[PDB]
């Protein structure tokens, strides 16, 4: 089988500027057959199936702009994006065309950097329907920020809480390089009627100091 | 225009078989190779195998040689895959792709995915509870609310917001797996505040292996804190 090795792993780059990355193949991909290089490059962004972008090396696919480009030949080969856009986050995969079985890299991530963005942040009260039904789930939400990382504390009665809560993060926006996460406390109706305050605490770069959130028990 | 179909997410318990199907339209469904991709997690993009159909011709990863099977009905215009003994090391998203025009020229077309689960656990429909619009998520005149799509499986389900009208400002959170076992995300919109008295705003949650729609008006809420007048 020809392997195909991808490198980088990962890479973070500004809009605007120029990425490389390399695709190499364990055996040649060059047909002496006809001159023509049997490599393949695709984009997947988020949620997306694969899109193809590139085969026979270099030749783009009809509506692929121009600032993509592939070149190599035989077992070295390179996908160029120059002035990269927002949209072009993605994970980029490159496939032997050439001989079966077809085989693909284990795929390069690119990642956007941008000015740092620090996270509006929300908060729900748990519905009266799902209270009903015997249980509490409190919903902060933290809106389109940047870099990724972040610290959300849950606090009940100033008490801070651990083991009640699970975390969701988005992927990169593809128009603003931006992520979002939630986090969501859930306890029973009967735990939930035992207390007042209910805060969400939100450490981040784009914030000098730490935000909290909150509401009181019946307030909204 | 060239078009893939594939058959919507399935649930088969370890052991058992899974069939996807992939209906072609758009073109002349004998002359180009049906080629079956398998996506999991940290795996990236991995080759199962080919059929060009109306000639039987298949070729396989040897690694899915008594695993996987390819056949095509050129009546139909549909391809399908058959995945056999299946463990929890087959779950994951299966898509079907079309050759290139040019020859040896990529995959250019691709079937949205088929996500596949292996498990003993049964089926469960979600509930989906409002996050309601109020002063507590509101920052400079824009508002955020959502749904809660609490307790199914397997994955996935889909949030749509007034039936695809609203996509603006839309985050829709990858699921988080609840201790329970069962599944849990939110999906979340930003708006002007102003707009909550005046425009309706509903999510449209579907499980289709449960056969669950449901569509959640989410209502403004105020806020006032608990005082004598
Ligand atoms: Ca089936």
């Amino acid at each position: 089988d020809i392997v195909m090795t991808q490198s980088p792993s990962s890479l973070t780059v500004t809009a605007g500027e120029k990425v490389t990355m390399s695709c190499k193949s364990s055996q040649s991909l060059l047909s002496s057959g006809n001159q023509k290089n049997y490599l393949t490059w695709y984009q997947q962004i988020p949620g997306q199936p694969p899109k193809l972008l590139i085969y026979w090396a270099s030749t783009r696919e009809s509506g692929v702009p121009d600032r993509f480009t592939g070149s190599g030949s035989g077992t070295d080969f390179t996908l160029t994006i120059n002035s990269v856009q927002a949209e072009d986050l993605a994970v980029y995969y490159c496939q032997n065309d050439y001989t079966y079985p077809l085989t693909f890299g284990a795929g390069t991530k690119l990642e956007l950097k941008r000015t740092v963005a620090a996270p509006s942040v929300f908060i729900f009260p748990p519905s009266d329907e799902q209270l009903k039904s015997g249980t509490a789930s409190v919903v902060c939400l933290l809106n389109n920020f940047y870099p990724r990382e972040a610290k959300v504390q849950w606090k009940v009665d100033n008490a801070l809480q651990s083991g009640n809560s699970q975390e969701s993060v988005t992927e990169q926006d593809s128009k603003d390089s931006t992520y979002s996460l939630s986090s969501t406390l859930t306890l029973s109706k009967a735990d939930y009627e035992k207390h007042k305050v209910y805060a969400c605490e939100v450490t981040h770069q784009g914030l000098s100091s730490p935000v909290t959130k909150s509401f009181n028990r019946g307030e909204c | 225009q060239v078009h893939l179909q594939q058959s919507g997410a399935e649930l088969m318990k370890p052991g058992a078989s899974v069939k996807i199907s992939c209906k072609a339209s758009g073109y002349t469904f004998i002359t180009y190779w049906i080629e079956w991709v398998k996506q999991r997690p940290g795996h990236g993009l991995e080759w199962i195998g080919d059929i060009l159909p109306g000639s039987g011709s298949t070729n396989y990863n040897e690694n899915f040689k008594g695993k996987a099977t390819f056949t095509a009905d050129s009546s139909s215009n549909t391809a399908y895959m058959q995945l056999s003994s299946l463990t929890s090391e087959d779950s994951a998203v299966y898509y079907c792709a079309r050759s290139g025009y040019y020859g040896n020229s990529g995959f250019a077309y691709w079937g949205q995915g088929t996500l596949v689960t292996v498990s003993a656990a049964s089926t469960k429909g979600p509930s989906v509870f409002p996050l309601a619009p109020s002063s507590k998520s509101t920052s400079g005149g824009t508002a955020a609310l959502g749904c809660l799509v609490k307790d199914y499986f397997p994955e996935p389900v889909t949030v749509s917001w007034n039936s695809g009208a609203l996509t603006s400002g839309v985050h829709t959170f990858p699921a988080v797996l609840q201790s329970s076992g069962l599944y849990s995300l939110s999906s979340v919109v930003t708006v002007p505040s102003s707009s909550l008295g005046t425009q309706t705003y509903i999510c449209n949650v579907n499980h289709k292996p449960s056969n669950t729609k449901v569509d959640k008006k989410v209502e403004p809420k105020s806020c006032h804190h608990h005082h004598h007048h």
